[PDB]
């Protein structure tokens, strides 16, 4: 699982 | 609704009877919510992204209402920087990208 | 066009004249590309997400064509497993979420 940017 | 992207696409959700804010996130496979209890069984899981991997609690078959649209599926609970609604639930509510 | 979310929303982009695959990511403030050898001036930045922060190189005013739609703006270069197109460029191509 890949889950994204702050 | 139709949501533009000048600001983060934050919406209110209902989970476990509580209101939360969460980001509609097309770049997420999964739905990841800050630490909390949810009813029922969970198992450990690891997920990754930009900074590497984290440990989360995997809860299955959790009802989530996302800006008034119902979903029931896996919710991961752990130290995410922001609550995110990922594709596993976005697909259930019929969400698309359009340009 | 309309992109569903059954799989990761990977599309063809062009950056520095070259075609690459990147995720259209509404959960990304910024655009993060692994293109370690662009010419041009850059400055150091740190960006975060689920696993914490990473170091990236910030390049400004870079043309990025996304599915034939031209954009131009800031591109962050660093070690990422997937190239991601964030809201800084998605807004330029008129991308919305719809459900």
């Amino acid at each position: 699982s890949l889950n994204x940017i702050x | 609704p139709q949501i533009t992207l000048w600001k983060r696409p934050l919406v209110t959700i209902r989970i476990g009877g509580q209101l939360k804010e969460a980001l509609l996130d097309t770049g997420a496979d999964d739905t990841v919510i800050e630490e909390l209890n949810l009813p029922g069984k969970w198992k450990p899981k690891l997920i990754g992204g930009i900074g590497g991997f984290i440990k989360v609690r995997q809860y299955d078959q959790i009802p989530v209402e996302i800006a008034g649209h119902k979903a029931i599926g896996t919710v991961l609970v752990g130290p995410t920087p922001v609550n995110i609604i990922g594709r596993n639930l976005l697909t259930q509510i019929g969400a698309t990208l359009n340009f």
